RNA sequence: CGGGGAAUCAGGGUUCGAUUCCGGAGAGGGAGCCUGAGAAACGGCUACCACAUCCAAGGAAGGCAGCAGGCGCGCAAAUUACCCACUCCCGACCCGGGGAGGUAGUGACGAAAAAUAACAAUACAGGACUCUUUCGAGGCCCUGUAAUUGGAAUGAGUCCACUUUAAAUCCUUUAACGAGGAUCCAUUGGAGGGCAAGUCUGGUGCCAGCAGCCGCGGUAAUUCCAGCUCCAAUAGCGUAUAUUAAAGUUGCUGCAGUUAAAAAGCUCGUAGUUGGAUCUCUAGCGUUUACUUUGAAAAAAUUAGAGUGUUCAAAGCAGGCCGCCUGGAUA
RNA sequence: UACCUGGUUGAUCCUGCCAGUAGCAUAUGCUUGUCUCAAAGAUUAAGCCAUGCAUGUCUAAGUACGCACGGCCGGUACAGUGAAACUGCGAAUGGCUCAUUAAAUCAGUUAUGGUUCCUUUGGUCGCUCGUACUUGGAUAACUGUGGUAAUUCUAGAGCUAAUACA
């Protein structure tokens, strides 16, 4: 058609989000962002339908233009802006911080962070340029574009950022032996070691990750991002320790828990 | 069930007793619907544009007018043109206000086959002076005479003289006495005629003003037509007259009197009725019960549409909706399945009681002379006009003229009436047409007539259509004459004239006298007794040197014949003797063909020989 | 574009042969013996029944260690255990191929309430259930094709506004105690 | 004679004294026999079966559940 | 228009897919362009072609294949309704607007549940079970074509009050009324065979008609028009027509070709298809494929299928416990 | 549920089709008590349309000398609500329909190292060596005079704004 799409039908939504067929035709709609429309996540469903705070469309904007909501601190009145992996939601009038996190079966959950840990945030950096008198640049999978970054971060690695400035405070290298998490593909939201990766030249490289139960899986490079420094991780995981446990033992446990 | 019945017709007995218990009295009265009558070209409507002050009058297609309409006149302008001459009673509150109805007047289809939708509280006639008297104007005061109604009589020609001082918007009385007096005195002399000539007519006329006392006065009120000179006091006696004599029965009651005039196929709307709102607060929403042609039809009002005030249903003008309407008004009313409906009938209006019926065998007694009278079960010709009023006026023609009509229908033709048309082609050439009259021909519907062998008469003067349907009925006369000729041999018995000089072969030249029939060229003819001998197609017959069509039942015709190519041609002595009898050789086919489509050119008295000849040649 | 979803399922199929004596007589003895209304509704219940056989003879197919036919089995059988059509010993997958269409129309609550003696005839119990005077826990339900669950059968009691069991005299009862 | 493509067809009336019902120039619906477009049994070089005249169903002038229109 | 899909179905298949999600296209037919980040835009403009509106005849103004509605076309399809409250979109914007969309009306396209009675007491030249060899004996269990007898239960309708809703409606809830031909009445097709059900009685007389097919009607019609009775499915059941299985009657699985329909009159021959044994790793390789097994990638909806008492079910994606513990799998 | 049955003969066994049987869709007939869910001018004509409505928009924050309102305080440039108009943005999304279209559309898979991109979100914005304590002219709105039978037609005259135009 003409010029850019404005609108989005609801079964045509991504998957995650969990919208049900009958409440409506049309959906959220997440707005241009530092995060992918597929792979982000609007406030009005992380208010209204995870926090369970507002009922209605117009609860959510009667929340957000109050400006009790931060993302990454800063103040956000855009109800269907998106927030994606790695950001932090903060609520100072309540005082609750939430980074969004996948879970196991993937899917951004409601996996509350300590007002300490919400001070920072963990960034995959998707290039490195330099540009006008040799400044050197990075660019991150949430789109903060840093200047002068420390020469040892080379594309894939990780780097931990300040929310209240703009500075990499620690950084971890993408090698063998490393704390790793899963952000697209059937193996979305998995945790597990880094084993080895095989170059594969004018296409995409894959990566074995080794899990804590000795489950083993690959996944394409795009869809790897370090957390951890060898096992340990820098932030908090979710309920789960990202450990898939399958449908046999998903009934055992529920069946045990009854 | 029959206990639904029993108390919805008891509930409909109490509604109707509440309506004429209500009975409200002490003034505020009805609009009186006010009907214009004529001959042909006297002035029954433009005199109306003249009162509403509309410049477009000639916009007709033609000096006559084809439908029933009302201008609705309303107080303001009634106010305003009384202003002017101020007669009585400033800013009356005791005039409901005006609603004149314009009626189409003309010799063929006998002025609406009227049947005027009676309602004619005050009816004005137009005399004309011009002209005198005219057979539509005493036929039509006989009509309003069969059903005693209240009515007055205009003059419109005055100022058509040369030599009438033309002052426009003054007094009658002034303007007649500032002229010269030998014009007043041919004036007086004229309306002297006029008043004898109602007189004679079983009516009591004057001029207006003199007694008057209307209850058997009548008032000649003369009027200008192109100035206006009368207009004034024209509305001055009518609002005088509903005042005077019309004082109770034009109640503001709350009865449903609404009664469908004119029925219209107009585009994008479907089909719509106009309708004379003078009793009855109908709601949009709400179900009607139309009297139709084939049963009555259950109709729901998708909304009420009237033109502007001053304005006619003559042009598509710019119809403003309303949702609901008080009953003093002339309104078009559409809504689903208003096909086939009839004129001049009353309309119920129905809440939600359960469905009213059995109101229509009480209504459809001695006025079945209608569109009913449809004959689908034999052949006939297809009919189409733009309203249905104009439908009637074909279909009357057509009964006058002695033609059937087998398919009817109201708006443009389509490719499925010419198709109707093509059904009948198979029985009746002749009857397979379509008469359309001021509705729009399709390309579609042209073109497959044009394809198949289907005429279409298209004409927005009525003249044209009639004068065109009875031009082919003689073409097709001519057309059936010629190139089928010579089969209908005719009855022709031939006397022999003894002792006339006798051609012996190729050609015989004969001397005869007929007995029986007429001869005409190209009969043959046969000697009986003699066996059957034959001589074929004669050739002329002359009277003793000039030539003649036909024998004048005993004449002494001098024959030229000629026999068909034989073997060989039979002589006169040997075959056939003086004495013999010439008889013309008649068949079952010859007999059939001089049966039907030879009974005006056909004998008058002379039948029986075709049943005394047909006997012998074994029929 | 609407916000209305068209997942509608036909719950019945009609035989091939539509008149066969044999099967007619079949059919007539379940509803004889079952007080069902018409033959719509033992049809519902075989159809019921084949897709449950297809669903264990297209699992049996699949080897004995797979983990898609151990959990979907596994489920399968707890589901007719549940519903009371088996038992814990014979909780095995090749018995399903071994039930019929007389151990579904036994688990009808027009039966059980039949079968538990609130009712006094298999006809007088669809009539009771339709009446609105039989609850299961604290739920009135007035649906005879309610397949009661093996856990819910140890209570269905009559409803307690109901005048067998309530205790608050009907119409009848109102009009005859009035003119008495 | 059909409306659409305008050319002749014979169709059989189906119930006793139907035909009393239909008279000439009549809109008549008619549907096919049975037979995928074929002949009947007896009735040789007939395709087609009346089932309405005059916008009523043949059926209810027969049962007399209706009367023909006037 | 193409896909996601739909109907049917052993396995293989055949047929459909204008139609709610994705992509494409066009605003009567073509063509040209202004503005803008984005248009060769039509609820923007300019011209021609076809239709057509107003008119003081000088000129002016057109685009429903948006929602209603009308005409036409035809076998074939709903209201000129109410609201931005929900789902979302647009704007300088918490505040405005939206025939996107939501809610009613018409709706036997089709799908799920489910009324039209149940129980008790009387007599059977009724049935079974016990006694007597038979006759003839019972609160052990069944039975109907009784308009016989009896109170008990009740939704359909009528109509308070709520609740529902933007406001209403429907449903659920609940006062009052409401069952003895419970006349508060179940229809649509059949009763020779295929194929479940009458060689019963009037009528007609190869006429009228029935009959998908075979056939029935010509004076005792098991078949026509009726009465009575019975059968089938049942709030539904006929009829026509496209299509699927039956059709191993399109055959890959899987058909035929002496006589049933069928092997060229005969040989050569290019393309096509098919083709005899045999051979036991040093950051680059090993002779390269097809084949087979594994891995990542592959939109939801749909389909299969886990969990969940919508009062059950078709559904829905919810829900459950005395502020909490969950789910929104999987293939 | 991997299914068959009638029909060529005096009878038989075949080949073979016609007929029956069930499902699904469009129409249509007769019938129609309760309740939930629910398709619906596609086929023929992407044929033609009266009428009404379907795209508009302001925050403390671009331009407020409309008394349209009353309010201070009375020497306070501008208290405030705010019509109108200039300016900014939107109107290229949505909705409808299936005429066109046969390696085209479209689907799965890859490429832009060969290109543009409003908007959002980051980075950048005294890095340049040469009246400023704020420069210039107009035009809407408003007032006043008009023309044409006519349209959301507009000419002439008098003032005045900027985040318009310089
Ligand atoms: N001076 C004058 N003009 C007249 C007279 N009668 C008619 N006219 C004029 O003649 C013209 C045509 O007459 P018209 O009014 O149409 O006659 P009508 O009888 O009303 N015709 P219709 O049948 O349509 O109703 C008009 O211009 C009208 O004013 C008359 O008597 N005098």
């Amino acid at each position: 058609a003409r010029g850019p799409k404005k609108h989005l039908k609801r079964v045509a939504a991504p998957k995650h989000w969990m919208l049900d067929k009958l409440t409506g035709v049309f959906a959220p709609r997440p707005s241009t962002g530092p995060h992918k429309l597929r792979e982000c996540l609007p406030l009005i469903i992380f208010l209204r339908n995870r926090l369970k705070y507002a009922l209605t469309g117009d609860e959510v904007k009667k929340i957000c233009m109050q400006r009790f909501i931060k993302i990454d601190g800063k103040v956000r009145t855009d109800i269907t802006y998106p927030a994606g992996f790695m950001d932090v939601i903060s609520i100072d009038k309540t005082g609750e911080n939430f980074r969004l996190i996948y879970d196991t079966k993937g899917r951004f959950a409601v996996h509350r962070i300590t007002p300490e840990e919400a001070k920072y945030k963990l960034c995959k950096v998707r290039k490195i340029f330099v540009g006008t008198k040799g400044i050197p640049h990075l660019v991150t999978h949430d789109a903060r574009t840093i200047r002068y970054p420390d020469p040892l971060i080379k594309v894939n690695d990780t780097i931990q950022i300040d929310l209240e400035t703009g500075k990499i405070t620690d950084f971890i290298k993408f090698d063998t032996g490393n704390l790793c998490m899963v952000t697209g593909g059937a193996n979305l939201g998995r945790i597990g070691v880094i084993t080895n990766r095989e170059r594969h030249p004018g296409s995409f490289d894959v990566v074995h990750v080794k899990d804590a139960n000795g489950n083993s899986f690959a996944t394409r490079l795009s869809n790897i991002f370090v957390i951890g420094k060898g096992n340990k991780p820098w932030i908090s995981l979710p309920r789960g320790k990202g450990i898939r446990l399958t449908i046999a033992e998903e009934r055992d446990k529920r069946l045990a828990a009854k | 069930e029959e206990r639904a019945y029993d108390k919805a017709k008891r509930r409909i007995e109490k509604r109707r007793l509440e309506h004429s218990k209500n009975v409200t009295e002490k003034d505020k009265l009805r609009a009186p619907i006010i009907c214009v009558l004529g001959h042909v070209d006297t002035g029954k409507t433009k005199i109306l544009d003249k009162l509403r002050h509309t410049h477009v009058q000639d916009g007709e297609a033609g000096g006559i007018t084809q439908q029933i309409g009302a201008t609705n006149v309303p107080l303001e302008a009634i106010n305003e043109q009384t202003k002017m001459i101020k007669n009585f009673d400033r800013e009356n509150v005791r005039i409901p206000g005006m609603l004149i109805i314009d009626t189409p007047g003309h010799e063929s289809f006998s002025n609406l086959r009227n049947r005027g939708s009676s309602l004619c509280d005050i009816a004005i006639l137009v005399v004309d002076i011009m002209h005198g008297l005219e057979p539509q104007t005493i036929e039509s005061i006989n009509l309003l005479k069969s059903k005693k109604c209240p009515f007055i009589v205009a003059l419109n020609k005055i100022d058509r003289l040369y030599d009438w001082k033309k002052s426009p918007d003054s007094d009658v009385a002034a303007t007649l006495k500032k002229q010269k007096k030998n014009t007043k005195d041919e004036f007086e002399e004229r309306a002297k005629a006029i008043i004898v000539e109602f007189a004679q007519q079983g009516l009591n006329a004057a001029l207006f003003y003199e007694n008057k006392d209307p209850r058997t006065f009548v008032s000649l009120v003369p009027t200008s037509a192109h100035t206006g000179d009368g207009m004034g006091s024209l509305i001055y006696l009518l609002v005088e007259l509903t005042q005077t004599m019309l004082s109770k029965r034009l109640a503001h009651c709350e009865e449903l009197r609404a009664q469908v005039m004119e029925v219209k196929a107009l585009p994008g709307m479907g089909t719509t009725i106009d309708v004379i709102l003078i009793n009855g607060r109908l709601k949009e929403g709400d179900t009607i019960i139309v009297p139709g042609v084939e049963g009555p039809i259950v109709t729901q009002i998708r909304g009420l549409l009237t033109p502007p005030p001053m304005k006619e249903l003559r042009v598509k003008n710019q119809y403003e909706k309303h949702k609901e309407v008080e009953a003093a008004q002339g309104v078009k009313i559409l809504g689903k399945d208003l096909e086939k409906t009839l004129a001049g009938l009353p309309l119920l209006v129905a809440y939600k009681e359960d469905e009213i019926p059995v109101l229509k065998d009480e209504l459809i007694h001695e006025l079945k002379q209608t569109l009913n009278a449809i004959k689908l079960e034999e052949k006939g010709v297809y009919v189409q006009a733009s309203t249905l009023g104009s439908l009637e006026a074909l279909l009357e023609f057509l009964k006058t003229s002695e033609v059937p009509y087998a398919g009817i229908n109201i708006g443009p033709v389509h490719k499925k009436d010419v198709m109707k048309a093509s059904v009948m082609l198979e029985h009746d050439p002749q009857y397979a047409v379509i008469l359309a009259f001021d509705v729009r021909i399709e390309r579609d519907a042209q073109e497959m007539a044009d394809s198949l062998g289907v005429r279409i008469f298209s004409a927005e003067i009525i003249y044209h259509l009639f004068d065109a349907f009875t031009k082919y009925r003689q073409d097709y006369k001519k057309q059936k004459q010629e190139e089928f000729k010579h089969i209908a041999v005719f009855p022709c018995k031939i006397k022999i004239l003894p002792q006339y000089i006798f051609n012996s072969r190729d050609p015989i030249v004969m001397g005869v006298t007929v007995e029986a029939g007429q001869v005409k060229q190209g009969t043959p003819m046969c000697v009986p007794s003699k066996n059957f001998v034959d001589i074929g197609i004669v050739t002329s017959i002359e009277i003793n040197h000039k030539q003649v069509d036909v024998a004048k039942k005993g004449q002494e015709v001098c024959v030229k014949i000629e026999p068909i190519p034989g073997e060989s041609p039979k002589m006169f002595g040997r075959h056939f003797e003086a004495t013999d009898i010439l008889v013309s050789k008649i068949s079952r086919q010859s007999i059939d063909a001089l049966k039907d489509w030879f009974r005006d050119e056909m004998q008058k008295s002379d039948w029986q020989l075709i049943v005394e000849l047909k006997k012998v040649f074994e029929i | 574009p609407v916000a209305r979803s068209w997942v509608c399922r036909k719950t019945y199929v009609t035989p091939r042969r539509p008149f066969e004596k044999s099967r007619l007589d079949q059919e007539l003895k379940l509803i004889g013996e079952y007080g069902l209304r018409n033959k719509r509704e033992v049809w519902r219940v075989k159809f019921t029944l084949a897709k449950i056989r297809k669903a264990a003879r297209e699992l049996l197919t699949l080897d004995e260690k797979d983990p898609r036919r151990l959990f979907e089995g596994n489920a399968l059988l707890r589901r007719l255990v549940r519903i009371g059509v088996l038992d814990e010993g014979k909780m095995k997958l090749d018995y399903i191929l071994g039930l019929k269409i007389e151990d579904f129309l036994e688990r009808r609550l027009q039966t059980q309430v039949f079968k538990l003696g609130l009712a006094k005839s298999i006809h007088h119990a669809r009539v009771l259930i339709r009446q609105r005077h039989i609850r299961v826990r604290k739920q009135v339900v007035n649906i005879p094709s309610f397949i009661v669950r093996l856990d819910s059968q140890k209570h269905i009691d009559f409803s307690l506004r109901s005048p067998y069991g309530g205790g608050r005299p009907g119409r009848v009862k109102r009009k005859n105690a009035k003119k008495g | 004679q059909l409306i659409k493509n305008g050319k002749k067809i014979t169709a059989f009336v189906p119930n006793d004294g139907c035909l009393n019902f239909i008279e000439e120039n009549d809109e008549v619906l008619v549907a096919g026999f049975g037979r995928k477009g074929h002949a009947v049994g007896d009735i040789p070089g007939v395709r087609f079966k009346v089932v309405k005249v005059a916008n009523v169903s043949l059926l209810a002038l027969y049962k007399g559940k209706k009367e023909r229109p006037r």
